[PDB]
C-alpha cells in the first residue's frame, strides 16, 4: 500500500507540473499568434461588451 | 463598480475601499495574482461609506493592500443539490477530499431568516439513533433540535456518528459539520464513515482550527443550507425522492469561540464571557432554520444534532445555556459515568427530549414508559446501595434490575440496533426475563440474542418491524412469538 | 472628465490606437483621463478600467483553462 | 421623503434624506426592494444634516448603498379591534396566517405610545387562582397586574406558562394576547397554535378570543424589539373599551437582547456586560404600557430568561422591579426533578396579603417559608455532617421542608409528551389545606417519597394506603 | 522509474504537448481559429515541451 | 522594498513603505543596525498607505525613526537540514551556540507553513512505541498526536524526554526537536546542554540526535510567540523525508502568554481572561502541523503549565481541545526513588481503546487503573486503622498495586552512567503481556522487591531466580 501512494502522489505532482508547462507552452503560442495576426482586431470586440 | 482595492488589511479584515453597487452580505472575489493562483473570497458585512469592511474567507496573508477585489453579484452562497452528497468541502463549498470539483446547478444563500411558525408541523416521525438508551429514553423526531452537551472526551462525537451510521435505509441525508476540529478528528471521522458505507449520503463540511475565524462561523450555516435544500427541494437517495435531512453541527461552542474572534477583531463590544452581545442570536438563526415543515409546504424537516462542549461540567456557562434554550431537548454525556465504564454515559435523570416523545414508535414508547419509571426507582435507591443486608427485598430486586438495565443500556461503539432488535431487548429486560442473567454478561447476553433473531428468527424481526405502527404493540402474535424465541434461547443458553 | 480610466492592452500600442481608445469610449463621458500599461502577461485583449467598471477581455481564457483541468 | 441609503452596518441603516424633509425620531422609513416587497425600517436617531440612522427590522443582507429609502411619515401601525382577534401577526401587523390582509377600514394605531399617566393607574387587585400548588401558594398570580416567572435554559418556564394557559384562558371573560417576543418557533409558537385551537369554549375555540403577535428568535433584532411594542398597542385597544385582557409576553430577556443587539450596531457606548445605556428606559416605556387602568385590566404575565443562571443579570435585574408577583425557577430545583422548579424562597408576591387573599393563606404561606428558609439554613449542616447532629425540633423542620419541597411538584396537562403522569388541577383552597395540614404533622409517617408530582394532601394518602 | 518513464514519454511535442496547446487555442482564445492568420510557427515547434 | 521606519512604540513598530510592494502578512521585514548584525521585525497588520505594523522581535533601544527598513518578502527563514542536528538556535535561525554560522548552501524555508491538507491525513491512529512500560501502557502515545506532561521540573522530566529522544533514535528514525518556548537561560538552557552532551547512546549523544529551539525568556513576545513555528519548520523538513520525529515543547503556556502579550501590544481587545481574541486561531496554527501524514508523523510531548492550577483556564482548555495523551509527573511518587514517576491514575490518553490498542491492551490497563484506584482508596484505611484491620482479598490487592507501582520502575539507557544500570527498551506487547501475568496472580510468592528498576517480568522473575 505504501509503494502504491508514493506513487500516486509522484503521479498526481507529475501531471500538475506537465498540465502547467502545457498551460504556459499554449499561452506564449497564443501570444506570438495574435501579434503576428494583430493586436489591434480584439480591441473592436472588446468594446462591444462594453 | 463591481471592482474596488484594498486599502488595508488586518485582524482577518480588509477594507475594500470604493466598490459601491455591493450588498450587504456579497462575496466578493479577490480575483488571483501573481504568486496566488486561487481565488479567496470574503463577505462584505460594514458597508459603510467610502469604505467596505470585508471579512476574509481564508487566511489573511495572502492579500496585501492594492489588492484588485471583485464584487460577484451574489450574496454569501454555498453549493447545493445531490452532487453534495459523498463529498467532504469547505465552508464556501470547495471540495478538500481531492476527489473532483463539486457539480451542481443551483446555490442557496446561506444566512437566511427561517421558515417561520405557520410553516410548521409537529413532529411524529422519529429518528432512530441506533443507542438503546437514547432511542428509549430521549426520543429523537424528524425536524427536532435535539443537542448533544458533553463535558470534553465524553462520546458526543461517536453518538453523531452512531446516529448517523443507523440512518442507513431510513432515507435521511445525513450532514455532519466539523466546526473547529482538528484535521486528525475530522478525517477520522471521515474515515469511519467510509468504512460502514455512510458516506454515500452523508455530507461534511469541514472547518478546521488551523483555518481562518471567518471559517468556522460560516460552516454551520453552509450546512444549514445544504440541509434546507434537502428540506425544501430533496434529493433521489437509492432511487427515492427523501425531504428529510439530519444535521450535525458538532462543536457549537467552538463556533461561538470562532465568531467572538471575529467580533473582538472587529472591535465590537464584548458581552458575558467576552462573548459579543449577538451570540445568541448567532446559533438562534442557526438553528431554527431546522424545522418539521407541514404538508402544504412540501412535508420536509430537517434534524439538528448541536455539540456543546463543556467545562467541568458547568452546564450553568453562557454558550451551553443558550444553545439549551434554543434546543428541544438536552443529551447530557456526564464524565463519571464515561469514566466508571458506562460509555454510552447519559445523565437520565436531567436529559430529556420536550417534543418527540409523541414522535416515536408507539412499540418503543409502550415498552420504554416502565423502563423509564424502573430507571427513576433506581435512581431513586442509589442513595441506599451502600447500605449492605439492611434492605427488604424489594429494593434489592429493585436495585438488582437497575443494574441490569444500566448494563444492558451499555451499548459499544460503532454498532448501531435496529428498531426491532431494540424494542425486542427491552421486552425481554422488562418482563423479568433477565433476572437470572447475571451482571456482567448482559452484554454478550443481549449480542448473542440480536445474533440469533438475526441467524434463527428473521421472521420474528420482520413482524414486529411491521407491527410496531400499531396503537398497541403487545398483540398476542408479537408477544406469544418473541415469547418463545426468548424462551428458545434461555434454554439453548 | 469627472472619472479616470485605467485601459490596458496585450501590447504597446501606437499614438493613433490611444487617439482610438480614447475617441471609442463615447459612452460614459468621450474623452476620460487614461492611463495606459503594457504588462506583456496579457495576451488578445484589452482591460479597461472606465470610472469604477473593469472589463476583463485578457488572459482570462487561459486562466479559467487551469480551473478546468485542474 | 426620497432619501438614500448612505451605510448599511448591520441592521442598522444609515439614510441621507433632504434638509426639510428629515424623518422623525419613530418614523417609519421604508426601501423599496424591488420585487414589490419593501423592507421597512424604524428610525432611532437623527445625526445631523438630513442624515438618520434606522433599524432594518428585516434581512437587510442583500440591499446596497445608494438605495432610495421612502419616508412614511408615520411610525409603524398596526391594525387592532375585533379584526385582529384569531390572527397571527407581524411586528408590522402584517398577517401571517393564511387569511386574508386586514382592511383598510380597520384602524391603524402607532405602536409608540405614551403610557398611562399616574391619574389612570388602577391599585386594585386580587388573587387569580391557576391551579399551580407552588404558584398559587407561594407566589399568587394576581389578577390585573405584572407577573413573570424567572428561569434559566434548563428550567421549563415554557412549560409553566403553557400550563397557565391551558388552566386559566378557557374562564377568560374577555380576549387575550400573546407575544412571543423571543422565542422557539417549534414550542413557543405552532404549538401554542395546536392547544388554543383543540380547546374549545361553547362553540368558540380559546384562539378566536385571542391575538397572536410573534417576531420569533430567527426574526432579527429590530422585529424581536418591536413585537412587544405591537402585541401592547395590540391589547391596549382592548383595554381601552373595557374588556379584560390576558397578557402573555414571553422571554422579554429577548426583547432586551435585541435592544442590545440594535444599540451595538447603532454605536452607542456599551454598559455593564455589553448592554444597552438605555435599558432602564426601554424596559419603562415597554413595561409602564402594561398596566391596568381604571378603564380596564390587563393580566399580565411575562416570561424572563435569565443568561447562564446569573440572576444578577441587567435585563432580570431591571424586570424585578416592574413586577407584582415575581416567580424564580432554579436549576438545581429541575436537575432535582421537580418539574415546577420554582424556589418558594426567592418567589414572592404582592398580593400574599391576609386582607387580600385569606388569613389562612397567608399563615401557611409565611409557614412554608420559615420552613425551607430553615433548610437553606441546615444545608451545610446537613451536607457536611449528616442529619444525625441537628437537634429533634430541627430534624423534624428538615423532613418537613424535604416533604413541603417535593409536594411542590405537580403533574401539568402538557407534560403527557414526554412524562405519562396525568396532569392535575390544585384549587387554591385544596393547596392551602393540604400543606396546613402537612404542617400540622400529618403526613409526618408518610415516605419523603410519596409527595413527588401528587395532587392535593388526600392524593397523597390515597397513594400512600394504596402502598400499604 | 515508472513514472519517470511515462512523463518523459508524454514531454514529447507531438505526444501531448502539441495536442494540448491546440486544443486550447481552438477553444479558449478563439472557435476553430488557432492557425488563423500564420502561428505556423509554434505549430508543434515553440510547444515543444 | 526598502521602507523607512515611522513610529516605534514598545517591541510595536511602523514601516512605511511605497504604495506598492507593501510587505505582506508575516513578512519578516529586517532593519539594519549599522553593522553586520540586524533587527528582524515580523510584520502582523497592514494599515493604510504603505505603513505595516510589526513586532520588533528584538531589543529596539537603538533605533530611530526614518530609519532604512528592508523588506525579505517572505515569512522568517529557518534554516533546516541536517546541518540543524546538534545546533542550538534562537527564532530567527541564527545559532545560539559556540559554532558558526550555517551558511548560504543550506536551504531556508519560511516559518509559517500550512498544515497538511485533508487527504495528507492519516484515516486511522497507530500507537507510538515509546519503550517505557507505563508510558506505553497506562497512558499510551499515539504517533502524530500532542501529548503533555505535567511536572514541576524536579521530577526527572528531562530525563523521560532524553530516554524518548534515545529510543526514537535507536529504534527508529530518530530526529527530535526541542522547542525552548520561554526557556530560562540559566536553568533551562545550559543545563540541558550538559545533560544532552553528557547523555551518551550507542556511541552518540542524545545532543548530536536531536535539534534545540531556544526562545528564551529574555526575547520579546514575538520570539517567544514564534520559537515553536520554528522548530516546527525545523521538524517539518524531516518529517517530509518519511523519517518519525519526536517535537518537544517546553511550557506551551508561556507560547500563549507570549501570544496574549503580543496581542495586547497590537491593541486587540482582551477575550475571556484578558487572552488574546485569537486564542483557538493561534493555537490551531500550531498543534495542527504536528500531524501523522502519509510521508511522515510528527509526534509532539508538550510540558503544560495550568494556570492557578485553573484547568478551565482557556489557556489549558484550547491546549486540552488539540491533545491526545497526558502524563502526570507527581512530586510524591518521585519522592520516593522511582524516576519514571508517572501517576497511573491522573495519566489518560485517548488511543486507549480497544478498537485500536487491542483488546488485551486495553482490558489489562483498565485493571491496572482498577487496582491502583483501590490502593488509592485504601490508604487512608491503612494511615488510620492499619494493615491488620484491612480484609481478605484486598490485602492481596494492595500488595499487587504495591508491587505494579514498583514495577513501573524502569531502567533508562541514558542514564546507565549515573545509576550503573543498563537501560532496557520494553514493546508494548510484552508491557501488556507481563502486567496480565503480573496481575493473574504469577509473581506474588516475590516481595516487593525484585521489581524495582527492572524490565520485564521474565527479568523479575530471572531476577528472584537469582
Ligand atoms: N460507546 C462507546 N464505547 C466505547 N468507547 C467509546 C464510546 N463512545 C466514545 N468512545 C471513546 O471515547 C473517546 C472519545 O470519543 P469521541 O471521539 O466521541 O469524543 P467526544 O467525547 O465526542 O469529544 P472530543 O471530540 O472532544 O474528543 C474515544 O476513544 C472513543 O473511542
Ligand atoms: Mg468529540
Amino acid at each position: 500500500a505504501q509503494a502504491e501512494q508514493e506513487r500516486i502522489r509522484m503521479l498526481s505532482e507529475a501531471k500538475s507540473q506537465i498540465a502547467d508547462l502545457v498551460t504556459l507552452t499554449a499561452s506564449r503560442v497564443l501570444g506570438a499568434e495574435l501579434q503576428a495576426r494583430g493586436h489591434d482586431a480584439l480591441i473592436a470586440e472588446s468594446l462591444a461588451a462594453l | 463598480v463591481n471592482v474596488g482595492t484594498v486599502i488595508a488589511v488586518g485582524d482577518g479584515v480588509a477594507r475594500l475601499s470604493g466598490l459601491d453597487q455591493v450588498v450587504a452580505s456579497e462575496i466578493v472575489e479577490f480575483p488571483p495574482k501573481a504568486g496566488r493562483n486561487e481565488s479567496i473570497y470574503g463577505i462584505a458585512l460594514n458597508l459603510e461609506q467610502d469604505s467596505v469592511a470585508a471579512i476574509i474567507l481564508g487566511d489573511d496573508e495572502t492579500i496585501e493592500e492594492g489588492d484588485m477585489v471583485t464584487s460577484t453579484g451574489r450574496v454569501i452562497s454555498v453549493p447545493v443539490g445531490q452532487g453534495l452528497l459523498g463529498r467532504v468541502v469547505n465552508p464556501l463549498g470547495q471540495p478538500i477530499d481531492g476527489k473532483g470539483p463539486i457539480v451542481y446547478e443551483k446555490t442557496r444563500p446561506i444566512e437566511r431568516i427561517a421558515p417561520g411558525v405557520i410553516t410548521r408541523k409537529s413532529v411524529d416521525t422519529p429518528v432512530q439513533t441506533g443507542i438503546i438508551a437514547i432511542d428509549a429514553l430521549i426520543p429523537i423526531g424528524r425536524g427536532q433540535r435535539e443537542l448533544i452537551i458533553g463535558d470534553r472526551q465524553t462520546g458526543k462525537t461517536a453518538v453523531a456518528i452512531d446516529t448517523i451510521l443507523n440512518q442507513k435505509g431510513q432515507g435521511m441525508v445525513c450532514i455532519y459539520v466539523a466546526i473547529g476540529q482538528r484535521r486528525a478528528q475530522v478525517a477520522q471521522v471521515v474515515g469511519t464513515l467510509e468504512r460502514f458505507g455512510a458516506m454515500e449520503y452523508t455530507i461534511v463540511v469541514s472547518a478546521t482550527a488551523s483555518e481562518s475565524a471567518a471559517l468556522q462561523y460560516i460552516a454551520p450555516y453552509a450546512g444549514c443550507a445544504m440541509g434546507e435544500e434537502i428540506m425544501e427541494n430533496g434529493v433521489m437517495l437509492n432511487g427515492q425522492l427523501v425531504k428529510d435531512a439530519l444535521i450535525v453541527y458538532d462543536d457549537l461552542s467552538k463556533h461561538a469561540v470562532a465568531y467572538r474572534q471575529v467580533s473582538l477583531l472587529l472591535r465590537r463590544p464584548p458581552g458575558r464571557e467576552a462573548y459579543p452581545g449577538d451570540v445568541f442570536y448567532l446559533h438562534s438563526r442557526l438553528l431554527e432554520r431546522a424545522a418539521r415543515l407541514n404538508e402544504e409546504y412540501g412535508g420536509g424537516s430537517l434534524t439538528a444534532l448541536p455539540v456543546i462542549e463543556t467545562q467541568a461540567n458547568d452546564v450553568s456557562a453562557y454558550i451551553p445555556t443558550n444553545v439549551i434554550s434554543i434546543t428541544d431537548g438536552q443529551i447530557y454525556l456526564e464524565s463519571d459515568l464515561f469514566n466508571a465504564g458506562q460509555r454510552p454515559a447519559l445523565n437520565v435523570g436531567i436529559s430529556v427530549s420536550r417534543v418527540g416523545g409523541a414522535a416515536q414508535t408507539r412499540a418503543m414508547r409502550a415498552v420504554a414508559g416502565k423502563l423509564k419509571g424502573e430507571l427513576a426507582q433506581f435512581r431513586d435507591l442509589a442513595a441506599f446501595a451502600q447500605f449492605a443486608s439492611d434492605l427488604d427485598a424489594t429494593t434489592k430486586a429493585q436495585i438488582e434490575r437497575g443494574q441490569r438495565l444500566q448494563e444492558l443500556l451499555k451499548q459499544p461503539q460503532y454498532q448501531p440496533l435496529p428498531v426491532e432488535d431494540q424494542v425486542a431487548v427491552l421486552y425481554a429486560a422488562t418482563n423479568n426475563y433477565l433476572d437470572d442473567v447475571p451482571v456482567p454478561l448482559i452484554t454478550k447476553w443481549r449480542d448473542d440474542f440480536l445474533a440469533f433473531l438475526r441467524t434463527a428468527h428473521p421472521e420474528v424481526r420482520k413482524l414486529i418491524y411491521d407491527n410496531r405502527l400499531d396503537r398497541k404493540f403487545p398483540t398476542p402474535e408479537v408477544k406469544e412469538a418473541l415469547e418463545a424465541a426468548i424462551k428458545e434461547f434461555k434454554a439453548t443458553s | 472628465r469627472a472619472v479616470d480610466a485605467s485601459v490596458t492592452s496585450a501590447i504597446e500600442l501606437s499614438a493613433e490606437q490611444k487617439e482610438r481608445i480614447t475617441r471609442e469610449l463615447q459612452q460614459r463621458y468621450g474623452d476620460v483621463h487614461v492611463t495606459y500599461h503594457v504588462d506583456p502577461t496579457l495576451i488578445g485583449g484589452l482591460i479597461i478600467r472606465v470610472g469604477d467598471q473593469v472589463l476583463d477581455n485578457s488572459l482570462r481564457a487561459r486562466l479559467s483553462a487551469i480551473q478546468r483541468v485542474l | 421623503a426620497k432619501g438614500v441609503i448612505q451605510e448599511i452596518i448591520g441592521v442598522v441603516i444609515r439614510a441621507k434624506f433632504p434638509e426639510d424633509e428629515v424623518p422623525e425620531i419613530y418614523n417609519a422609513i421604508e426601501i423599496p426592494l424591488g420585487n414589490g416587497d419593501r423592507l421597512v425600517c424604524e428610525v432611532q436617531q437623527q445625526l445631523g444634516n438630513g442624515v438618520v440612522k434606522a433599524v432594518a427590522m428585516g434581512s437587510t443582507d442583500g440591499l446596497r448603498r445608494g438605495l432610495e429609502v421612502i419616508d412614511t411619515g408615520r411610525p409603524i401601525a398596526v391594525p387592532v379591534g375585533p379584526a385582529t382577534l384569531g390572527r397571527v401577526f407581524n411586528v408590522l401587523g402584517d398577517p401571517i396566517d393564511g387569511m386574508g390582509p386586514i382592511g383598510p377600514e380597520v384602524e391603524r394605531r402607532p405602536i409608540h405610545r405614551d403610557p398611562p399617566s399616574f391619574e389612570e393607574q388602577n391599585t386594585q387587585a386580587q388573587i387569580f387562582e391557576t391551579g399551580i400548588k407552588v404558584i398559587d401558594l407561594i407566589a399568587p398570580f394576581t389578577r390585573g397586574g405584572k407577573t413573570a416567572i424567572f428561569g434559566g435554559a434548563g428550567v421549563g418556564k415554557t412549560v409553566v406558562i403553557q400550563e397557565l394557559i391551558a388552566n386559566i384562558a378557557k374562564e377568560q371573560s374577555g380576549f387575550s394576547v400573546f407575544a412571543g417576543v423571543g422565542e422557539r418557533s417549534r414550542e413557543g409558537n405552532d404549538l401554542i397554535h395546536e392547544m388554543k385551537e383543540a380547546r374549545i369554549d361553547e362553540n368558540t375555540t380559546v384562539f378566536d378570543k385571542t391575538v397572536m403577535v410573534f417576531g420569533q428568535m430567527n426574526e432579527p433584532p429590530g422585529a424581536r424589539l418591536r413585537v412587544g411594542l405591537t402585541a401592547l398597542t395590540m391589547a391596549e385597544y382592548f383595554r381601552d373599551e373595557g374588556r379584560d385582557i390576558l397578557l402573555f409576553i414571553d422571554n422579554i430577556f429577548r426583547f432586551v437582547q435585541a435592544g442590545s443587539e440594535v444599540s451595538s450596531l447603532l454605536g452607542r457606548m456599551p454598559s455593564q456586560v455589553g448592554y444597552q445605556p438605555t435599558l432602564g428606559t426601554e424596559m419603562g416605556e415597554l413595561q409602564e404600557r402594561i398596566t391596568s387602568t381604571k378603564r380596564g385590566s390587563i393580566t399580565s404575565m411575562q416570561a424572563v430568561y435569565v443568561p447562564a443562571d446569573d440572576y444578577t443579570d441587567p435585563a432580570p435585574a431591571t424586570v424585578f422591579s416592574h413586577l407584582d408577583a415575581t416567580i424564580s425557577l432554579e436549576r438545581s430545583i429541575a436537575e432535582r426533578a421537580i418539574f415546577p422548579a420554582v424556589d418558594p424562597l426567592a418567589s414572592t408576591s404582592r398580593i400574599l396579603d391576609p386582607n387580600i387573599v385569606g388569613e389562612e393563606h397567608y399563615r401557611v404561606a409565611q409557614e412554608v417559608k420559615r420552613v425551607l428558609q430553615r433548610y437553606k439554613d441546615l444545608k451545610d449542616i446537613i451536607a457536611i455532617l449528616g442529619m444525625e447532629e441537628l437537634s429533634d425540633e430541627d430534624k423534624l423542620t428538615v423532613q418537613r421542608a424535604r416533604k413541603i419541597e417535593l409536594f411542590f411538584s405537580q403533574p401539568f396537562t402538557v407534560a403527557q409528551q414526554f412524562t405519562g403522569r396525568p396532569g392535575k388541577y390544585v384549587p387554591v383552597k385544596k393547596t392551602v389545606e393540604s400543606f396546613a395540614r402537612l404542617l400540622n404533622g400529618e403526613g409526618d409517617h408518610i415516605p419523603e417519597s410519596f409527595f413527588y408530582m401528587q395532587g392535593d394532601f388526600d392524593d397523597v394518602l390515597a397513594a400512600y394506603e394504596a402502598s400499604q
